[PDB]
Formats: C-alpha cells, sequence, structure tokens
C-alpha cells in the first residue's frame, strides 16, 4: 500500500544507520530479513535500493570521507584501512539482511547487488574522492622510492591499500591498474634508468649484468611483498627495457669488458650471464651474435693474409666450446659462426 | 560418503543429540543443528554466523511460515529430497523463498508451469509476479492465447489485483473476439 512499505522503511533505515554505528547487536536478524522480505513481495524493491544507496552514500559522505580527510597528516594510510574495514564489516550485514532483494530483485533490473554498490560508493565518495586519491598515490609512491633508497617502510599499509584497490575493481584490476600499477610503473623506469646511467658509466660489464638481475629479484620480491601478484609482469618488463633493452649495444661494445674481451680472454661465466640476460629481450641474442659475428670476420680474414689448418681448427675449438658452454648450442649462434667461417674461407 | 553423513545427522537429530537451536514457528518446536541449517540455507547461515542478537539466542521464531510447512523444509534440508502438490506448492514456493532453499523454489515453480491449463493461468501469473519468479511470468504470458472467457478471464483480472487495472490494456498485445471487455466489466468490477 501507500504507507505499509514507508512504515517499513523507516525501520529499516533506523536499522541500517544502526548497523554503521556498530551497535548492530540486539539487533533482530529475523525481523528485519523478513521486512525487506516483504517489501519487496510487495514490489516496491525499487525504493529499497534508491533509499539504501541514499543512506550508504550519505554515510560514506558526511562521515567517512570527512573522517580520512582530517586523518591526511597524521596516520593517514591507517586512517583510511579503518575505513575500509568498517564498510566491509557493515556492508556484510546490510547485505545479509537485503538478502532476498540481493539475490531476486537486482538481477532483473540490472544493477549492481548490494556489497557491490557499497563497493562503488566507498570507491567514488572516498578513495576517488581526489584528495584522498591523490594523497594516496603520493604516499605509496613515496614509500616505494623511500624502499628503494634503504629507508625501512610498513608494507603491511601498502599491501592492505593496493589489496583494497583490487577489491574496489569489482572483479577486476582497473582501479589498481590506473590509480596505482600506472605511476608507479612510470616512476619505477625513470628511477631505472637513473640508476643504469649511473652503473653504465662506473662499472664494467659483468657486474653490470649481475646488478640487473639482482635488481629483477629485488622488484620481484617488492611485488609479491607489497604489490598485487599481477604487478610481477609489467614492472619486470621495465626493469628489463630500461636496464637491458634501452643499453643492448652500450653493453655488449664496452671498452675492456663486453663481448670481444670476453672472446677474447675466454670468460666462460661472464659469457653464459650476458648469453642468459639478453635472451630476456628481444634482439639482444642478435645484439651478441652482430657483435661477435663481425669481431670473429675481422679476425679470421685478418688470419687468411699471411699451421694454417691448425689455426683453423683451434679457432674452431675455441668457438665450439663457447657455443656449447656459453652459449647453449644456440641455433642462431651456430648459424652466425658458421656463417663467419663461410664467408672468410673464401 | 555425505549422503550417509546426513543420514545419521537425521538421526542425531530425531534422538536430539547435539541440538543447539530450537525453532518454533506457531505449534511445532523443531530441534536441530545449527550448522546444519547454515549449511544448507544462506538464511540460517546468516542468522547464526552474524553479529545479530538471535545467534546468541539458543531458542528463537521465524513466521509468516506455518508449522507443518517448517517442519517439512527442516526435513527438506537433512533429506535432500521433498513432497511437492497443488495443495501445498502456494505456501510451499513463498515459504522457502523466505528461508533462501532456492532448489525448492525451482521445484514449487517447474510444478506450477507443469500444471498449466486454459483456466490454471491466475495465480501462477499472479504468484510469480509477486514472488518474483520471472521465468515463471514470461512461461505464463507466453501462455496465453485466444482464451476469450467471460468466466475465466474473470480469473485473469480478478487475482491480478489493481497494477493490473494498469497492465491489462496497457498491454498492445491483446486482441479479442468480442470487443465488449472494456465496459461490462469495469461496473461489474465496481459493483464488485
Amino acid at each position: 500500500d501507500e504507507k505499509y512499505v514507508n512504515s517499513i522503511w523507516d525501520l529499516l533505515k533506523n536499522a541500517i544507520q544502526e548497523i554503521q554505528r556498530k551497535n548492530n547487536s540486539g539487533l533482530s536478524f529475523e525481523e528485519l530479513y523478513r521486512n525487506a522480505y516483504t517489501m519487496v513481495l510487495h514490489k516496491h524493491g525499487e525504493k529499497l535500493y534508491t533509499g539504501l544507496r541514499e543512506v550508504v552514500t550519505e554515510h560514506l559522505i558526511n562521515k567517512v570521507r570527512e573522517d580520512v580527510l582530517n586523518s591526511l597528516n597524521n596516520n593517514f594510510l591507517q586512517t583510511l584501512n579503518q575505513a575500509w574495514n568498517d564498510h566491509q564489516t557493515a556492508m556484510v550485514m546490510i547485505r545479509d539482511i537485503l538478502m532476498y532483494m540481493d539475490r531476486v530483485y537486482v538481477q532483473q533490473n540490472n544493477v549492481e547487488n548490494v556489497y557491490n554498490l557499497g563497493l562503488i560508493i566507498f570507491r567514488d565518495q572516498v578513495v576517488r574522492y581526489g584528495c584522498i586519491r591523490d594523497h594516496l598515490r603520493q604516499t605509496l609512491l613515496d614509500m616505494i622510492a623511500r624502499e628503494r633508497k634503504g629507508e625501512v617502510v610498513d608494507r603491511g599499509a601498502i599491501r592492505n591499500a593496493c589489496q583494497m584497490l583490487m577489491i574496489l575493481g569489482l572483479e577486476g584490476r582497473s582501479v589498481y591498474e590506473e590509480d596505482f600499477e600506472a605511476p608507479f610503473l612510470e616512476m619505477s623506469a625513470e628511477f631505472f634508468q637513473m640508476e643504469s646511467q649511473k652503473f653504465l658509466a662506473e662499472n664494467s660489464a659483468s657486474v653490470y649484468i649481475k646488478k640487473v638481475e639482482a635488481r629483477i629479484n629485488e622488484e620481484i620480491e617488492r611485488v609479491m611483498h607489497c604489490l598485487d601478484k599481477s604487478t610481477e609482469e609489467p614492472i619486470v618488463k621495465v626493469v628489463e627495457r630500461e636496464l637491458i633493452s634501452k643499453h643492448m649495444r652500450t653493453i655488449v661494445e664496452m671498452e675492456n669488458s663486453g663481448l670481444v674481451h670476453m672472446l677474447k680472454n675466454g670468460k666462460t661465466e661472464d659469457l653464459g650471464c650476458m648469453y642468459k640476460l639478453f635472451s630476456r629481450v628481444p634482439n639482444g641474442l642478435k645484439t651478441m651474435c652482430e657483435c661477435m659475428s663481425s669481431y670473429l670476420r675481422e679476425q679470421g680474414k685478418a688470419l687468411v693474409s699471411e699451421d694454417y689448418r691448425q689455426g683453423l681448427d683451434d679457432l674452431k675449438s675455441r668457438f665450439d666450446r663457447f657455443l656449447l658452454e656459453s652459449f647453449n648450442n644456440d641455433r642462431l649462434f651456430k648459424q652466425t659462426i658458421a656463417g663467419d667461417f663461410e664467408y672468410f674461407l673464401n | 560418503h555425505m549422503g550417509k553423513a546426513f543420514k545419521v545427522m537425521n538421526e542425531l537429530r530425531s534422538k536430539q543429540l547435539l541440538c543447539d537451536v530450537m525453532i518454533v514457528a506457531e505449534d511445532v518446536e523443531i530441534e536441530a543443528h545449527r550448522v546444519v541449517l547454515a549449511a544448507c540455507s544462506p538464511y540460517f547461515c546468516a542468522m547464526f554466523t552474524g553479529d545479530m542478537s538471535e545467534s546468541a539466542a539458543a531458542a528463537i521464531e521465524i513466521k509468516d511460515v506455518d508449522g507443518q510447512t517448517l517442519s517439512k523444509l527442516i526435513d527438506y534440508i537433512y533429506t535432500a529430497e521433498i513432497e511437492v502438490t497443488e495443495e501445498n506448492v502456494q505456501v510451499l514456493l513463498p515459504a522457502a523463498s523466505l528461508l533462501q532453499l532456492m532448489d525448492v523454489r525451482q521445484n514449487c515453480c517447474d510444478f506450477l508451469q507443469s500444471q498449466l491449463h486454459p483456466t490454471n493461468c491466475l495465480g501462477i501469473r499472479a504468484f510469480a509476479d509477486v514472488h518474483t519468479c520471472t521465468d515463471l511470468l514470461q512461461q505464463a504470458n507466453a501462455y496465453a492465447e485466444q482464451h476469450f472467457p467471460e468466466v475465466m478471464l474473470g480469473e485473469e483480472f480478478l487475482s491480478l489485483s489493481l497494477d493490473q487495472v494498469c497492465s491489462l490494456i496497457s498491454s498492445d498485445k491483446l486482441t479479442v473476439s468480442s470487443e465488449e471487455k472494456v465496459f461490462e466489466a469495469v461496473i461489474s468490477w465496481i459493483n464488485y
């Protein structure tokens, strides 16, 4: 009727707001669920949904958002996460007493189910409000940068935040992706280039490569310790791009350091490390193969002009030792070797 | 394995062993195990595992369900199967939907659709509409073909209540052999 559903509704509203005050114990579940049930049974489900949305929205806008706004400059993360927790706990019960509408009504009207609606309200009204958003991004990124600079940070907080974003994605990484992962990847890239220049400047090729591997491992550990697992693949892609891929020729051609120097002095371990590293990115093995090809060709051709077969058989032996131990008997390396030989034997 | 586990759970209930809650409807008092009810239903699960007063209550009462029906449904929860006929079906579907046992709701729905007759209609389209079984609404209205009664079109309008005064001609699909239906009805509808 006109006034029946309203008389039920004021009760339901009082109950919901009550649940949001954490005094929920003392509320009769059977009564609330029954009332919601009958209200839906009377085809008033739309009103129930709307009222739900408005009560929840009012709670998150007028209190929670203000709660995390006054907390900006002390325990910001703890406050936000506490708010997230309280919100979840409340929306559990709110879902439970609205369960009948949730299972049946929401489907045919194509509207978000109770809990996911709650997630949407919390996302838009709090985390995405834009003071909270910017300060959150800056907080996490700053903490990560600091941890990269050797300082100790609280990884629990970061983990909780990233998780929260993942949840707010509604069975998706989207909000976690755009609010956190992307600027994280940008920043990380910048920092990585910054370190790469330093290492390339003051080191040899071998220690540089070892440092790239170690870099990868630290970043992976950071992914599993703090961030979401899904961010493992993107960040390593960045590490490999900045440290290895942009610098490939610089790395292989280092004077008294890189590929030709490792061939001359027969460093097998270093060639193994270089091969293993450069097998990660496209054109790496091709880079090694090209530099090597040039070397072997100039040397062999220099040999062809002014016994003979023992020198050649020893060279063949040497490069077969390389190919076997270092280069993992790779087809590309074999083909480029035989190519060099077939070139300068003529 | 689980079948026999339930089979003995039943015995333990009837021997009133390890029963942590009594649920009462009107006449009947049913002892049961909280975890079995919580396992077979989301309603009971949210009730017993909830932070709301019911969970701290050793005894408890649910209404808008008659006693015999409640007994039948707890018996369903334990035995996994149920009996459904035309007498009980319409007190069965809303009561099961309340306690959130959906397989039973589906049972009653299938049973309703199965018996559809030119006269049947009626509650089947109304029930669904009120009980939000949509497949049944679709099935019932797709079942409306050239009925042409004065009498059981009487059935059509009579139990569809007031909102149908809207949806009767709000539906543009209606094409009638005798066009009288708009007038003779209303005064009679106004007579009653």
